[PDB]
């Protein structure tokens, strides 16, 4: 025999041995696509894309930009960003029209929440870019090192508190003639370099700067608002909630989908989603969103497109150069790109450098034309719900009407039709539709198959059954804070792991085990009976011996473990409560200690 | 950061703990064996135990209300209430308020949670929610609510569904149920006598008193419902009815006049019947599956044409130890298994406005105009001697079965006194560290007989039921292998003259009851599964699983006691062990004459007659002479 | 204050605000005033809402015992404690259900007797300000605005009181029991438009930000406030070109096509310790458990071999370094000889830094840092991997590799702790499911591979961290339980580590590798292209025609790792994990078609068998306790040969193989673009061995599935 394990294929459909697929479970140890040359390629790109715009040189900044808005509607089956604002623009006045008083109730929610949000909440985050020293720096650094500056130079509003505050002493730092920062070293950036060092993004392979996070908070939380009131979104939601949507959705198209309509499944994937989005159609459809509104909140929620439109990219750490017949390793730093000598390089590196030349200022490199991932994640899902709504065979006018799922650059199209052409039609439309949004549907990442069968952000469903592999196996090893604290995190793990990420009972428990296995090993408190013999083994002897009730022992004090899946939420020293012996239980949680969702325990001796 | 590996490194390190500086004051700074605990504070791990072990006593009788919350969770949990697991496939106006109220809840079900779960909203169930559901499962699971504080009742209850569970799986049921009832003990009181005492009217416990020959209720049970008759009396015609499928069945139908009072566990209603109809029937439940089903079981047990006609599939279902229920109690499973096509079939009609009671829902939500034939939703004793059959099916003398054990639920609860199940075939319920325990117990209680017959008939002694549940724990890929062994081993106390020792005859028993397999492995530990660990029983020596104390001469399984142990007068003396090696005795203790000792797995090469030292466990050496003469059964 | 509303509100309340307050980013402990006034506020909702249930046609129901009847239903639907995303569905069904305008904002409550909307309010200020704020604020008729007061007031729109006046006097009741505790506690008396313009920079840049056509960002405002649809998709989408469009490529039996593996030399090994060409120097028993002394055992286990020759090399490098391949384990051997004249272990043995270590570590090959400037001229300089995907072809190692790897052995490799008893039906159905796995894969080489991976990188890691500047010399050893439940302790080999100055979790740490084995070289010698592979010794082993001597060789090779391999390698024994979760979901969703637990079927069922294989006869089938091996071997090369052509390869393999289930299903699959998904699938096979295997696989099963 020669093992192959694909071959199983042949008696279990593939979506019930879907896992099988799923190489790794955990972050590979390696580092798939970063570095100088993907971004270069990502600049270039995005710029190719809408290469037929309108050219123009920025005032302030003074870097060239391209704006591709209302630009030539494309001609061959390639990705376009040449958006159409006309288009966006009654797509979500039709989205308004079919869910009344969504954007209304929308806008005076989120109108509520900017008036309390506090600048501590623009801590919660991860990575970000420090203006002050050209670095990333985790969220509270960068937060606290901007506030500084900010009050060195006078501004001072932030001391109220309220993002809001915070925000309106970002756009008066805008307009300040000269910013100083002085770093636990004595610089001073002008208006201009200040004004690109607020306005450029570091290598999800960005991340923003402070100043405009403030306002990405925002409009985010406008356009989460606007998510949870459409069912056809699918973002906002996870775990056994969006197992219901797409069972839902199949419902919808189902009903009485038997008097011959043909249905359709378009299992489906945005190419170049990031590249395509155009912050100006998101300032478009934001404006419309926020209309007959009190003219501060448009201010402020239009003021992320607009930092986003001018935005800079920092290309990245830059080129390493090595010669092999002088065994010689030099790196070239991203900033002298726009000098050195076109010769070291490649080929295909050659002619990025030569193509993202002209767009470099000041060591960065211009990228209006198209949005960066990460970001603004939840209001493209707007976009592409509004086109998913333009099927619903009132704005068709026609035999074919399509509706399904999108989360953001993944999608399931559903286009129930009365025959074969009428699906072949139906699609047509969808994909052209979709077009004049800047949206690029993906022709060698999707495939159509009659419905009952589908795939959505790795929620593989078939004829009823879903399958959730979107979200990995946690790390099931101690947390390493103390003895008491490690088994209340790792127990709690797999609870709220197989309640939320669908973990079997077999493998909670299995991992329940292996966690066990670590626990034990780190801190030394094997069985009593168990026969290692480590510093600690002695005294977990005796106390072994003299100790009536063995059951009731703390899995920490060379105690048997009683974790089965039945009493996974409850501590430790409250299930071994009535097994433990009262002396035991006395000297176990003594006030006198000379020793004493989050780790949710009782104290004892152990922490 | 990597906080995992930071901690294994600083439990690496002697002292690593901070603690008070009043530790000097309690803890000494060495302990029995001159291990540091403490320096200049700093403590090693070892401080945290031994305050542990030897430290201030003081009551903590506060605690459970201080952690009030939690001491709840595991109150509710301990008082659990388990059910079966069921795999569930995944395939102006004038509305009035109620009729909004069921539309809305209705609707939230099918947007809201994809798996379609039965009920259960309140955070006592959303606690437990990581075991109630799964991807495609259910666990129904009743919370550990306050419910009656009897102590007795209940654990009689538990006993006697455990007793009739067992004994239905066995291969004669009433015996093995006499047998067990006869022996198990509920709160050191014997099982016959509460169950002579209690007026219980469980299901099991009214199976088991059937089984004694005492009087039971003359109630008639079925699918969980007790239909109490009330007025009324007729005959069983004992005909035929053909379904859907077309498949002949063997009834037995009613006629007259006659009035049910079906009670139930959390439903009741009123049935009137006459040959075959549903005349008029009354419902009072509590939830709306609660109705749904206590309609199911009255209309299955109506025995209409269009119920009968209704199904729509193959009454074909199968009881644990594979038989073949009744058709009538076929009828109803099939019909538990699916539902829309039986009451969209059963017929709809309008009803008529009658004081506080809405009309059934013809489907899904209930309705006030129209409503399924004569079934209304609404609001608001005597001993008969029985009969048991073989497959424990108590019937009148009118032949009627009343009580059988697929009335039994399946609610596993927890028992409130300590339930002794004295007995074999039942040492499987309590857990897996208990079947050693009992296994070497029943060894021990049976000493002279098991002796006689392994010097006298081996093989069928080996051929034991008794040792069945032990062979369930050994690993299945060397559960062969070791008997062999095990066998070989005894024959080799049976011809070598003088060499007899129970402890190794009561430790490795229990191991040689499996169709034996030959091989030339020198087995050093015989390993078995508990709670998923795998433990080792040592072949010469003591072992967690089993410890035996020579001075005060008791036996010890997984730390439980098993009993004391004579002296066989066969016992040997002159120290020759044969169980211990497949072809070898141990002739004495370390003989550094002979040579260096040789590791376990060159023994194999010593030639017939050939002696030399081996060593046979924890740092430990003995003198092995190879038999010539080569035993095996 | 921060223990007063702990105390006297149940928890789901506590969380419900602590929630609330992390929504506005707002800390309980920092404030106290908004953390009671949201407690307050959502049990005022609460026993509003668990006033009494409905009844038929008659309402106003007033029981209160605790059993739920099935035409009693709650008469106030709770909107304040649902999540925002299934709030909005709730009052959307409300809506769509019965005619009702939607409200602008989330209401509290549904009473269904009035059909009405409710919004609850309590708060110390006076009680006709702040109704007067909430018709204000919540703005709109056709609901109903209730509002409390501590001092005990009360007041709703019209005067229309909803409930009973003993409900609403136990709501005040709490109120004064509420503001009574904590005046006695000094915490009563605690309690007691928007500007933003865009000018300047912003405003510039406002301007400068908008479609083409306009030209200031009050000229777009305007347009976009009088925007109606007039039908502008329709006419764009007449003047679009016809070639814009996605026509669907039926796909049938024929279509699929066999994928086009890269062709070249023939693919080499690359893990970094011999998988199944390994050779063990194990002792049976070593004495007590302990983890006893890595440098202890391995001194142990090399006095049971008297087979020692003069090394000889059988197969050089052939770019790189023999003789120092060859000194440094003539210098292995020295030091174990210098440990054992030495009195007691030293538990780590530092090498002494020669000339060989350093050339066999490659520590005097690294190339030097210099700064640009300096080395402009030099004509060598390039791109870093300039270009270098050199293409290699499939070879036979790599199956017989995994092969290997899907056998089972004579020992015990993983000993798992215990569990609580099962008491739930389904713990004991995943108790059986786990038994019968572990059973299946305990004993099994995918297991060896599993352990040592992690003892290896372990004793690797710690040593790196602790002796940051030694070369130390460290011993490949795992240990197992024979069938006979005795312990050993195999070595498979040695790793002499590098300087370690690792600081970034990236760094590399070169280390020389020296395995023991008995694979001849010279049978594949493409295999071992990376490998130096001396001959050190001449084995005894039992043939069929008496003992035979047979040579035994020493695989050398100077590998590198840093910690974030080492920290992946840690944790291979998640490998079990996920083969079990694999094993399961098949389980579950079989049992889920089925309507019944199939974890029978699946393990106790001779006569249940799964295709895995492939012989001349045909496709070979295995039973579960094959699938349980081949899954978790799968798992296991997976994460040994772990690349990013591999996850490249499973993402763009799996649509084929989707659109291959549903030809087979009959669903009419088709495609709006085939070359350019095999084109992608093909981008990732260049030379790594396990995804060239995995390509081969697919190619057979397309070949067996659509034949």
């Amino acid at each position: 025999m020669d093992v192959n394990p694909t071959l199983l294929f042949l008696k279990v459909p593939v979506q019930n041995a879907i896992s099988t697929t799923f190489p790794y479970t955990g972050d590979p140890p390696y580092s798939h696509g970063t570095g100088t040359g993907y971004t270069m390629d990502t600049v270039n790109r995005t710029h190719q894309y809408s290469e037929k715009g309108k050219w123009t040189k920025n005032t302030e900044t003074g870097a060239p930009q391209l704006n591709p808005i209302d630009g030539p509607l494309p001609e061959d089956n390639e990705p376009s960003g040449y958006a159409q604002t006309d288009c966006v623009l009654e797509a979500m006045a039709f989205l308004e029209e079919s869910h009344p008083g969504i954007f209304e109730n929308s806008c005076l929610e989120t109108m509520e929440i900017v008036q309390q949000t506090r600048v501590d909440k623009l801590t919660q985050g991860r990575q970000t870019y420090d203006w002050t020293l050209n670095r990333n720096q985790p969220a509270a650094t960068a937060l606290a090192n901007t506030i500084e500056i900010f009050r060195s130079n006078g501004l001072t509003a932030n001391e109220s508190g309220r993002l809001i505050d915070f925000l309106k002493d970002v756009m008066e730092s805008m307009d300040k003639e000269e910013m100083e920062i002085t770093t636990h070293k004595k610089q001073r950036l002008n208006k201009k370099s200040y004004l690109i060092r607020a306005l450029t993004l570091n290598t999800a392979i960005a991340t923003p700067g402070m100043q405009i996070r403030g306002f990405v908070y925002f409009v985010e939380t406008l356009a989460r608002s606007i998510c949870e009131k459409l069912e056809q979104s699918g973002l906002p939601v996870g775990g056994n909630e969006k197992k219901a949507k797409l069972a839902n959705v199949v419902r919808k198209m189902m009903t009485n989908s038997q008097d011959t309509e043909l249905s359709f499944t378009i299992t489906g994937d945005n190419t170049k989603w990031n590249e395509n989005q155009n912050p100006r159609m998101f300032l478009a459809m934001i404006t419309y969103i926020t209309r007959n509104q009190p003219e501060w909140f448009r201010n402020v929620l239009s003021i992320a497109p607009i930092m986003f439109s001018n935005k800079m990219a920092r290309l990245g750490r830059g080129y390493m150069f090595e010669s092999k017949s002088m065994k010689l390793r030099t790196q070239i730093p991203a900033e002298m790109l726009a000098n050195i000598d076109l010769k070291y390089f490649n080929e295909l590196t050659k002619k990025k450098i030569e193509k993202i030349r002209p767009l470099l200022i000041d060591g960065t490199a211009s990228l209006s034309p198209g949005m960066m991932m990460g970001m603004f994640n939840m209001l493209s899902t707007v976009l592409g719900v509004s086109i998913l709504n333009l099927g619903q065979k009132r704005y068709t006018k026609t035999t074919y009407w399509w509706d399904g799922l999108q989360s953001s650059d993944d999608f399931a199209l559903i286009v129930n039709a009365p025959n074969h052409e009428g699906i072949q039609a139906g699609v047509d439309r969808f994909y052209r539709t979709c077009k004049l949004v800047g949206i690029n549907m993906s022709k060698k990442k999707s495939y159509i198959n009659r419905t009952g069968t589908f795939e959505f952000t790795s929620f593989f469903y078939r004829y009823g059954f879903v399958a959730n592999f979107s979200m990995e196996l946690p790390s099931f090893g101690v947390s390493g804070i103390n003895e008491s604290a490690d088994m209340s995190i790792g127990v709690t793990v797999i609870k709220n792991n197989m309640i939320n990420n669908d973990l079997g009972p077999a493998t909670a428990q299995m991992a329940l085990q292996l966690f066990i296995k670590d626990y034990r090993y780190t801190y030394r408190c094997h069985r009593g009976d168990t026969q290692i013999q480590t510093r600690r083994s002695f005294e977990l002897e005796k106390l072994w011996e003299q100790t009536r009730s063995k059951a009731g022992l703390l899995v920490s004090d060379g105690g048997p473990n009683l974790y089965n899946i039945r009493n996974l939420h409850i501590p430790e020293v409250c299930l071994k409560w009535e097994l433990m012996d009262e002396d035991y239980q006395g000297r176990l949680c003594n006030p006198l200690n000379p020793f004493v969702m989050e780790y949710d325990a009782v104290a004892t001796t152990h922490s | 950061k990597n906080p995992a590996l930071r901690m294994k490194w600083m439990m690496a390190m002697k002292y690593p703990i901070t603690a008070d500086k009043r530790i000097i004051e309690m803890i000494p700074e060495r302990n029995e064996q001159g291990q540091t605990l403490w320096s200049k504070v700093m403590v090693s791990p070892l401080a945290v135990t031994w305050w542990n072990r030897n430290g201030p006593t003081t009551s903590t009788v506060h605690y459970p209300k201080v952690y009030k919350t939690y001491f709840e969770k595991v109150e509710r949990l301990k008082h659990g209430t388990f059910g079966p697991v069921h795999f569930r496939n995944q395939v102006d106006c004038k509305i009035a308020p109620l009729m909004v109220a069921y539309m809305l809840e209705r609707e939230l079900v099918r947007k809201t949670r994809f798996l379609p779960v039965a009920g259960g909203t309140s955070s006592v169930y959303i606690e437990v929610l990581h075991l109630t559901q799964g991807t495609c499962w259910e666990q129904m699971y009743t919370p550990g609510g306050e419910v009656r504080n009897d102590d007795v009742d209940q654990s009689l209850i538990i006993a006697a569904r455990n007793i009739v569970r067992r004994a239905t799986v066995s291969a004669d049921p009433l015996a093995s149920l006499l047998e067990m009832c006869h022996s198990t003990q509920i709160g050191g009181i014997r099982m016959v006598d509460i169950l002579r005492q209690n007026p219980t009217e469980e299901q099991a416990v009214d199976i088991c008193k059937a089984a004694m020959g005492l009087r039971i209720s003359s109630s008639f049970s079925f699918g969980g419902f007790t239909f109490k008759r009330t007025s009324g009396s007729s005959v069983t015609k004992e005909e035929e009815v053909l379904t859907g499928n077309l498949q002949t069945l063997k009834i037995r139908v009613h006629e007259g006049y006659e009035e049910f009072t079906m009670v139930g566990q959390r439903a009741t209603a009123i049935l009137r019947k006459a040959t075959r109809r549903l005349i008029q029937l009354i419902v009072s439940g509590r939830n709306e599956q609660s109705i749904a089903e206590a309609i199911i079981v009255a209309m299955v047990f109506s025995q209409e044409d269009c119920m009968i006609k209704a199904v729509r599939g193959d009454l074909n279902f199968v009881n644990r130890a594979n038989q073949r229920l009744n058709p009538m109690h076929q009828l109803l499973r099939h019909f538990q298994k699916d539902a829309k096509v039986l009451f969209q079939n059963w017929g709809t009609e309008p009803i008529d406005n009658v004081m506080g009671m809405i009309g059934i829902l013809p489907d899904m939500t209930p309705s006030t105009e129209m409503s399924l034939r004569g079934v209304r939703v609404s609001k608001m004793t005597e001993r008969v001697v029985v009969s048991i059959d073989r497959f424990l099916r108590v019937r009148d003398q009118r032949g009627n079965v009343l009580l059988s054990p697929e009335e039994v639920s399946e609610t596993q609860g927890t028992e409130k006194l300590t339930i002794t199940y004295s007995s074999s075939m039942m040492w499987e319920i309590n857990g897996p560290e208990s079947v050693l325990v009992n296994t070497y117990q029943w060894i021990i209680r049976n000493w002279e007989t098991v002796k006689i017959q392994w010097s006298q008939d081996p093989t069928m002694l080996y051929n034991k039921m008794e040792f069945e549940p032990f062979q369930s724990l050994v690993p299945k890929a060397a559960r062969g292998q070791y008997s062999g062994f095990v066998r070989t081993l005894f024959q080799q106390m049976r011809d070598v003259l003088g060499t007899f020792d129970t402890v190794q005859i009561i430790k490795l028993l229990p191991f040689a009851a499996a169709p034996p397999k030959q091989s030339r492995m020198q087995f050093s530990s015989l390993t078995v599964n508990v709670r998923g660990s795998g433990m080792r029983i040592l072949i010469r020596g003591n072992s967690p699983v089993f410890n035996y104390n020579k001075a005060t001469k008791r036996l010890t399984v997984l730390g439980k006691d098993a009993g004391a142990l004579t002296e066989d007068p066969d016992e040997g003396t002159a120290g020759v062990e044969s169980a211990v090696l497949r072809g070898f005795l141990i002739l004495g203790k370390e003989d550094k004459r002979y040579g260096p000792a040789l590791s376990i797995n060159e023994l194999s090469n010593l030639a017939k007659g050939e002696k030399a030292n081996v060593l046979i466990g924890q740092g430990d050496v003995v003198l092995v002479m190879k038999r010539k003469r080569d035993s095996s059964i | 204050m921060e223990d007063f509303v702990r105390q006297c509100f149940n928890p789901m309340i506590v969380e419900l605000a602590e929630k609330a307050m992390k929504e506005y980013g707002e800390d309980p402990k920092i404030e106290t005033n908004k953390f009671a006034a949201i407690c307050t506020h959502l049990e005022v909702c609460f026993m509003y809402s668990d006033f009494h249930f409905i009844d038929e046609r008659s309402e106003s129901i007033i029981v209160e015992s605790g059993d739920p009847n099935a035409l009693l239903k709650h008469r106030f639907e709770i909107i304040e404690g649902r999540d925002r995303t299934m709030a909005w569905t709730v009052v959307n069904s409300i809506c769509n259900t019965t005619g009702v305008e939607k409200p602008k904002f989330l209401p509290d409550l549904y009473d269904y007797k009035e059909n009405r909307f409710i919004e609850i309010g309590v708060t110390r200020r006076e009680v006709h300000t702040y109704y007067l704020e909430k018709a204000n604020k919540i703005k709109s008729e056709k609901t109903h605005i209730h509002i409390f007061s501590f001092t005990g007031e009360e007041m709703a729109t019209k005067a229309d009181y909803t409930l009973d006046e003993e409900s609403r006097a136990r709501i005040k009741t709490r109120l004064f029991t509420i503001r009574q505790e904590m005046a006695t506690r000094g915490l009563w008396d605690s309690f007691r438009e928007e500007k933003f313009e865009i000018t300047g920079t912003m405003r510039r840049l406002a301007d400068q930000s908008l479609p083409p056509n306009f030209s200031s960002l009050e000229n777009f405002r305007a347009y976009v406030d009088g925007f109606e649809p007039n039908g502008c998709i329709e006419g764009k989408l007449s003047q679009m070109s016809k070639e814009v469009n996605a026509r669907i490529e039926p796909f049938l039996k024929t279509t699929p096509r066999p994928l086009k593996l890269p062709d070249g030399p023939p693919c080499s090994q690359r893990s970094k310790f011999l998988l199944m060409d390994a050779l063990k120097l194990s002792i049976e028993d070593p004495s007590h458990e302990g983890e006893g002394i890595p440098l202890y055992d391995a001194i142990k286990c090399m006095k049971t071999f008297f087979g020692w020759k003069e090394p000889n090399i059988v197969k050089p490098h052939e770019k790189g370094i023999n003789p120092n391949y060859l000194l440094t384990w003539k210098q292995v051997l020295a030091e174990l000889q210098d440990i054992e004249n030495e009195e007691k272990i030293p538990k780590t043995k530092n090498m002494k830094k020669t000339s060989q270590l350093r050339w066999a570590l490659g520590e005097n090959m690294a190339p030097e840092k210099v700064d640009f400037e300096d080395c402009k001229d030099v004509s060598d300089l390039k791109q870093y991997d300039s270009d270098e995907p050199e293409s290699r072809s499939l070879a036979s190692w790599i199956q017989s590799e995994f092969n290997k790897a899907c056998e089972l052995t004579d020992s015990s490799w993983i000993e798992l702790d215990e569990i609580g008893e099962d008491v739930a039906p389904i713990e004991h159905i995943a108790s059986m499911r786990r038994n019968y796995f572990t059973a299946e894969v305990s004993h099994c080489r995918a297991t060896e591979y599993i352990m040592k991976g992690v003892y290896i990188n372990t004793a690797l890691l710690n040593a790196s961290c602790a002796a940051m500047d030694d070369f130390q010399l460290i011993p490949m050893i795992s240990k197992c339980r024979t069938k006979e439940g005795r312990r050993k302790t195999n070595l498979y080999g040695f790793i002499i580590k590098g300087r370690s100055h690792l600081r970034n979790d990236t760094d590399v740490v070169n280390f020389v590798s020296m395995e023991f084995s008995l694979t001849d070289p010279r049978l594949e010698p493409h295999k071992w292209e990376k490998y130096c592979v001396l001959e050190i010794g001449n084995m005894l082993l039992r043939t069929a025609v008496g003992r035979v001597s047979r040579p035994m060789f020493l695989y050398v090779r100077t590998n590198g790792t840093s910690k974030i391999k080492m920290k992946w390698g840690m944790e291979m024994r998640r490998c079990l994990l996920q083969s079990l979760q694999q094993i399961e979901s098949m389980i579950e969703a079989e049992s889920s078609v089925k309507e019944k637990d199939m974890t029978k079927e699946f393990f106790e069922n001779k006569s249940e068998t799964w295709p895995i294989g492939e012989s001349p006869k045909g496709v070979e089938e295995g039973s579960i306790g094959k699938v349980c091996r081949t899954l978790l071997a799968k798992s296991v090369f997976n994460s040994l040969y772990a690349s990013s052509q591999l996850e490249g390869f499973s993402a763009e393999s799996r649509k084929l193989l989707l659109i291959a289930q549903a030809l087979r299903d009959n669903l009419e699959p088709g495609t709006f673009d085939l070359g350019g998904l095999y084109e992608a699938i093909e981008e990732c096979l260049i030379n790594d061995p396990w995804v060239l295997l995995n390509a081969s696989w697919f190619n057979s099963f397309l070949a067996h599935a659509l034949k």
